[PDB]
C-alpha cells in the first residue's frame, strides 16, 4: 500500500544527551536541562530519580516570530522506569521572564494520548497551546512532565518536543 | 513594572470595597456573583453587571462614565465574579489597558487571556473576600 | 489654465466631446467640460509637457465629509 | 536661458512590482517613488488583493481604496529645503528621522527599515501629512509624533487606523455642533440692533465652520486668490475604489461536504494618468481595505429610542427645518449601547439612514466580518477601527489579514544624462 | 518603588499638611475629605476644593502654580478625596485649565482615565495613605 | 528591546560622569544635593546651584564659562546626583534644555520641565550602572 | 586608499600611534590624561585636540579644508578623556583665526553643539560621522577633487 505521510510529531534530526544524572521529584520540578530554541529531543540512558513528591519535567522555549497566537506542539518520547512508580503524564505550559530551572508557581497542564504499562512510557501526540506570553516580560514554555510521589529508582530512554511553527518537507516519490 | 500592576490591582479592592451605591438589583448581583455558570447568551447581563461594579456611583449619582483602566477591571471581576465563571468573565472585559499604557499614551488593548492571568494573581494576594462583606448588600439599590 | 477631473466644425466639436468622455472612463469618473477638451488633446507620445498633464483629482466625499 | 527646456526629457522606468499585506483598517503605504521638478509621472498599478482563508465561506465584501498623493518636499523640510536648493553642493544635508529597531517597524512607509533606524523625514511627515488630511476625522485631532519612535508596533507596522464608511454612528455632527447660542442682555430690554448682528454673527460662524477652513477658501470668500501653500494640503492625485470579491470553495470529503471556505481573490488596475511634477518631492500611493460596517446589534433610531413623539415620526420639514442637533446615544441605536456616551445627531436624520440588519442566528457564530458587539470608547474610538475585530474570520493571520501581488507599471518622463559622461568622464 | 514618580508631591502634601494650611474652611475640607458621595450639583464645590489643595502643595514646594503637574494633582486627589469620590474626582480634574499633559511635545489636556491610573498607582503608597484626624 | 539614540546617549552620559568626578561643591552642598530631605520653596537657588553645578562639572570646578547641556546629560546627572525625593523639583529647576536630536537639526525645541522629568525617570531604570561612589565624596 | 576617518581615529588609537599624529608621546599623555586641564593649559589643549583632527584627515588623503564638527567630536570623543571633554569643547568652540589652514571657510562652531554631537558619538552612534564623511567626499568631488 501507499506510505503513510502524516505524524502528530516531527522530531528534530538532532538529539541531546542529557547531561545532567540525578533527577530528584518536586513541587517545584526542575526542567531537566536548559531549554533550547523550538524543537529538541533530549534522551537519557541513566537517569536516577532521587525519591521525593513532585516532577521533573522537559522544555522547548516558544519561538514567537510568526503571527499567530495558536500554534501546536507535539512530544514524541518513550520512558522506562526500573520501578512503577504510579504517575502521570502530561504536557506543561508555563512562561518565565527569565531561563527556567524549575516548573514554576503557575502552569498549565494537558492531556497527552499516551500509553502506560508499568513503568513504562511511550507517547506520540500534539496539542495547541497559546504560545503567546500572557504576560508581558516572559517567554512561554511547554514540555513534557511525568508526576508522581516517587520513589527512588532509574528510567532510560527519551524524549522530544516540537513547536509546528513551519513544515518540514519530506520526500514522496510519486510527487 | 508587574509588582506593580498587582500592587494597583489590590489598592483597586480597598477603592471598591469603599464603592457608596451598587447599581445592581438583587438578582442581578447573582448572575453575577452566584456559582451557576454564564451560558453564552447571558454575557451581555454579565457584561452589565460586571460594568456596573466598575462605573457604580457614577452612573447612579450622573457623571459620565469613562475607562478603568485594568488592574481595576480585574480586581472587580477577581473580586465579585465566581471562580466558576472568572474566565468568560475575562473575555467579556477584554480590551482596556494597563495603568502603565495609559499613563504613557501607548494604545495597547490588553487581549482576554491577560485580563485573566491578571485577575487571577489579584485573585490568589487578595485577601478582603467578598463573602466577608455579604453586609455589602446593604449599599446593593436605589437608597 | 489648469484642468481637473470630476469627483465621485461643430460635428468635430462634438467629436472631441465624445473623446473627453472617453477619457474620463479611463482617468476616473467625468471632467470639467473645458478640461475634458484639453483632455482630448493630449498625445500619449509627445514626451514635451502637455496641459492635460496638469489636473487634480476631485473626490465628492472628502470634499463633503472631509475624510475617506 | 533655459528657454526651449519645457519639453526634450527621455521617459526612464521607475516600473516595479511588490508583493505586500496589510491589516484591515489601517492606510498602509504600497509604493513611493521620488519625482523631481520638472518629471512627468506615469502609473499603471495592477495585480490580485485578497483576504485569509477565511474559516467559513463568502459572506460580506470588502471595499478596497487605492489612493495616490503628491507631496512636494517644500512643505516637509520647508524652507530648510528653500535654502538647500538655493545652496546646492553646499548645503547641509536634509534631516532624518528615527525608527524603532524593527524589521517591520518602518513598515507603514512601504520600507524595510534600514540598518540605522534613519529615514529621510519627508518619507515620514509625508504621511503624517497625508493621515491628518485625508483620512482622519476632521474632528478628530492632528496626529503629531516627531519620528516613528513614537509609534506603537501596531501602528508603524501596520499602516495607523482610519475610520468606518458613513455611518449614522460612526460619522456623526462634530461632537460640539452647537447646540444653542446666546446673546447677553438687560434684565429688562433687548438691544434689537445688537440681536441683528449676533445672528449676522452666527451665520458667518456656522458656514466658516463647515464651509470655509483653509486660508484660500476665506481670501477666496473675497473673490480673490491665492497661492498660499503652508497648510501643506497634500495633492491628491488618483483613487480608485473596488469592491473586492472571489469565490467558496466547496468542501469534498467526507467529514466535511456541507463545508466550505472562502477565497477572495480580486484583480484590479489602479492607474494614474500622466501628471505633472512641478518641484521636487515624494509620490505615496497607499492602500485601505474596509469591511462595511454592518453590525449585529444596531437598531432603527425609531423602534428603539421607544414612546415616539410627533417630531420624531411626524418628519415635519418645518421642525427638523429650524431645530437644531439633538444628542443621540449609543443604547438608541444600539442592541446594547453604553447610554453614557451620546452624540449629536442631525434633528432629520433618522429618516435619511437605514441601518444595514443581521438577523439574531449569526449573532454567537464564528467567522462573519459583521461588527460584533457595539463600540464603547469616545466619539473617535468609537469611530476609528479595531482590527482585531477581524482575526476572528481567518483561518490564519499568519500574512496579516489581506495580502496582494502587484505590478507598479511606472514610467517617468524626467531628464538625467546618459551613461555618457555619466560614466565617460570625459 | 516606581513610587519614585510621586515622593515630590506626595512628601510636599506631608509637610503642608503637618505645619501650614490651605484655602479651606473647615466645611470645604469637609465634601473634599468626607465620604458623603458627591453628587452632579456638587462638581464646582469639588473642583475649587480639589484645586485648592493643588496649588497649595505646589506654592510649599516653589513650583509655579501654572501647568499644574498631573504626578501632583493625582497624589492630592489621591492623598485628599475620599475613596467613595476618587474617580468622580478625577472626572472634574478632567481638561482642567492648568493641568497640562505633555507628550512628545504635546501639550494635551488631562484625560480622566489617565489621571485615576495615575491616582490609583500614587494610592499604592497606603502607609501614609492612613489620613488621620488625630489618630 | 529599544535603545533609542535619546536613550543611548543618556546612558553613555551616566557614564561620562562616573568618571568625571570633579565637581564644585562643598561637602554641605552635595549634601542635600544628594540628601533625601525634601527640598523647599527657600532652596530652589540652593538646589539649581548644585544641580547645575553636577551638570556644568569642571567647567564650573575650574573658571570656564558655560555651554547649553544636551538634555539626555541634565538627566542623567538629576538621575545620577538627585535623589528620589527631589527628582521632579529638580527638573522644574532645569526645564528649558533640548534633546540632543533638535541640537543638531537646527529645530530649536526646548523641552518643557515635564519632559525633562520623563526622560530622567526613564534614563533612571538603567539603574544598575547607578551604584554610587563615596570618591564622589572626595571633591571640594 | 579608503578608511573612513572614524577608523583612522580607532585604529590610530587602539595602537596607540601619536606618531601618526603629531603629538609627543607626552603631548598624546596630556591630552589622553585623566589629570584635568586647568586654564592655564588651554592652548596645549587645543594644540593637541586640533593636531588629531586635521590629523587622522591627512592620515586619510582628504585634502585639507578646514575640518568639519562631527569629525572634531569623534576625535574629542576619542582621545580626550571624559574629566577634559566639556572643556575639550569649550576649547574647539570660537573661530580662533590661524593662518595655516582656509579661513576661507572659517565657521564659529558652536560649543554646547559640539558637546552634544560627542556626547552622542560617545554613546554608540557612528552615522552621525559617516553621514557627514559622505557630505564631506561629495562636496569635493564636485569641487573637483575627484
Amino acid at each position: 500500500m501507499f506510505q503513510t505521510f502524516i505524524s502528530r510529531h516531527n522530531s528534530n534530526f538532532f538529539s541531546d544527551k542529557l547531561v545532567l544524572t540525578s533527577v530528584t521529584p518536586a513541587s517545584s520540578a526542575p526542567v531537566l536541562q536548559t531549554p533550547k530554541a523550538t524543537s529538541s529531543t533530549l534522551y537519557f540512558d541513566s537517569l536516577t530519580v532521587n525519591a521525593g513528591n513532585g516532577g521533573f519535567l522537559h522544555c522547548i522555549q516558544m519561538d514567537t516570530s510568526v503571527n499567530a497566537a495558536n500554534q501546536v506542539v507535539s512530544v514524541g518520547a518513550d520512558i522506562a522506569f526500573d520501578a512503577d512508580p504510579k504517575f502521570f503524564a502530561c504536557l506543561v505550559r508555563f512562561e518565565s521572564s527569565s531561563v527556567p530551572t524549575t516548573l514554576p508557581t503557575a502552569y498549565d497542564v494537558y492531556p497527552l494520548n499516551g500509553r502506560h504499562d508499568g513503568g513504562y512510557y511511550t507517547v506520540k501526540d500534539c496539542v495547541t497551546i497559546d504560545v503567546l506570553p500572557r504576560t508581558p516580560g516572559n517567554n512561554v514554555y511547554v514540555g513534557f512532565m511525568v508526576w508522581s510521589n516517587f520513589t527512588a529508582t532509574k528510567c532510560r530512554g527519551l524524549v522530544s518536543l516540537n513547536q509546528v511553527i513551519k513544515e518540514i518537507i519530506c520526500l514522496q516519490p510519486l510527487k | 513594572e508587574q509588582s506593580v500592576r498587582f500592587q494597583t490591582a489590590l489598592a483597586s479592592i480597598k477603592l471598591i470595597q469603599a464603592s457608596a451605591v451598587l447599581d445592581l438589583t438583587e438578582d442581578d448581583f447573582d448572575f453575577l456573583t452566584s456559582n451557576k455558570v454564564w451560558i453564552a447568551t447571558d454575557r451581555s447581563r454579565a457584561r452589565r453587571c460586571v460594568e456596573a461594579c466598575v462605573y457604580g456611583t457614577l452612573d447612579f449619582v450622573g457623571y459620565p462614565r469613562f475607562p478603568a483602566p485594568v488592574e481595576f477591571i480585574a480586581a472587580v471581576i477577581a473580586y465579585y465574579v465566581h471562580p466558576v465563571n472568572i474566565q468568560t468573565a475575562c473575555l467579556i472585559m477584554e480590551g482596556a489597558e494597563f495603568t502603565e499604557n495609559i499613563i504613557n499614551g501607548v494604545e495597547r488593548p490588553v487581549k482576554a487571556a491577560e485580563l485573566f492571568a491578571f485577575t487571577l494573581r489579584v485573585r490568589a494576594g487578595n485577601t478582603d473576600v467578598l463573602t466577608d462583606a455579604e453586609e455589602n448588600v446593604r449599599q446593593k439599590l436605589r437608597a | 489654465m489648469e484642468q481637473l477631473t470630476k469627483n465621485q466644425r461643430k460635428k468635430r466639436d462634438e467629436i472631441e466631446a465624445g473623446k473627453s468622455y472617453c477619457s474620463r472612463r479611463f482617468g476616473g469618473a467625468t471632467c470639467d467640460d473645458k478640461s475634458a477638451q484639453i483632455y482630448a488633446r493630449f498625445d500619449k507620445n509627445d514626451w514635451r509637457i502637455q496641459p492635460a498633464e496638469f489636473y487634480r483629482f476631485h473626490d465628492a466625499e472628502v470634499n463633503t465629509f472631509g475624510y475617506f | 536661458s533655459n528657454i526651449q527646456t519645457g519639453a526634450e526629457r527621455m521617459p526612464h522606468d521607475l516600473s516595479h512590482l511588490g508583493f505586500l499585506a496589510g491589516q484591515i483598517g489601517r492606510l498602509i503605504t504600497i509604493s513611493t517613488t521620488p519625482v523631481i521638478a520638472g518629471d512627468s509621472f506615469e502609473m499603471d498599478a495592477v495585480g490580485a488583493l485578497r483576504l485569509s482563508p477565511l474559516r467559513r465561506g463568502l459572506a460580506i465584501d470588502s471595499t478596497v481604496d487605492i489612493f495616490t498623493f503628491y507631496v512636494p518636499h517644500r512643505h516637509v523640510y520647508g524652507e530648510q529645503w528653500i535654502k538647500f536648493m538655493k545652496d546646492g553642493v553646499n548645503a547641509t544635508p536634509l534631516p532624518t528621522v528615527n525608527t524603532t529597531g524593527y524589521i517591520d517597524h518602518a513598515a507603514f512607509l512601504g520600507t524595510i527599515n534600514p540598518d540605522t533606524n534613519k529615514i529621510p523625514k519627508h518619507l515620514f511627515q509625508g504621511y503624517l501629512n497625508i493621515y491628518n488630511n485625508y483620512f482622519k476625522a476632521p474632528w478628530m485631532p492632528d496626529r503629531t509624533e516627531a519620528n516613528p519612535n513614537e509609534l506603537n508596533q501596531d501602528d508603524a507596522r501596520f499602516g495607523f487606523r482610519c475610520c468606518h464608511l458613513k455611518n449614522i454612528w460612526t460619522a456623526p455632527l462634530p461632537p460640539e455642533t452647537e447646540l444653542s447660542r446666546q446673546m447677553t442682555t438687560s434684565t429688562t430690554s433687548i438691544d434689537i440692533m445688537g440681536l441683528q448682528a449676533a445672528y449676522a454673527n452666527l451665520h458667518t460662524d456656522q458656514e466658516r465652520d463647515y464651509f470655509m477652513q483653509r486660508y484660500r477658501d476665506v481670501i477666496s470668500s473675497f473673490g480673490g486668490k491665492t497661492s498660499y501653500d503652508a497648510d501643506n494640503r497634500p495633492l491628491l492625485v488618483m483613487r480608485s475604489n473596488l469592491w473586492a470579491s472571489g469565490y467558496d470553495v466547496d468542501g469534498t470529503d467526507q467529514t466535511s461536504l456541507g463545508q466550505f471556505s472562502g477565497r477572495v481573490q480580486q484583480t484590479y488596475k489602479h492607474s494614474v494618468p500622466r501628471f505633472f511634477v512641478p518641484e521636487h518631492g515624494t509620490m505615496f500611493t497607499l492602500a485601505l481595505v474596509r469591511f462595511p460596517p454592518t453590525a449585529t446589534k444596531e437598531i432603527q433610531y425609531l423602534n428603539a429610542k421607544g414612546a415616539l413623539t410627533y417630531t420624531d415620526i411626524a418628519g415635519d420639514p418645518v421642525l427638523y427645518g429650524n431645530l437644531p442637533p439633538r444628542e443621540i446615544s449609543m443604547k438608541d441605536v444600539f442592541r446594547s449601547g453604553d447610554s453614557s456616551k451620546k452624540f449629536k445627531i442631525a434633528e432629520g436624520q433618522w429618516y435619511r439612514y437605514a441601518p444595514s440588519y443581521v438577523s439574531p442566528a449569526y449573532h454567537l457564530l464564528e467567522g462573519f466580518p459583521f461588527i460584533q458587539e457595539p463600540p464603547s470608547g469616545d466619539l473617535q474610538e468609537r469611530v476609528l477601527i479595531r482590527h482585531h475585530d477581524y482575526d476572528q474570520c481567518f483561518q490564519s493571520v499568519q500574512l496579516l489579514q489581506w495580502n496582494s501581488q502587484v505590478k507598479f507599471n511606472v514610467t517617468v518622463y524626467r531628464n538625467l544624462p546618459t551613461t555618457r559622461d555619466s560614466i565617460m568622464t570625459s
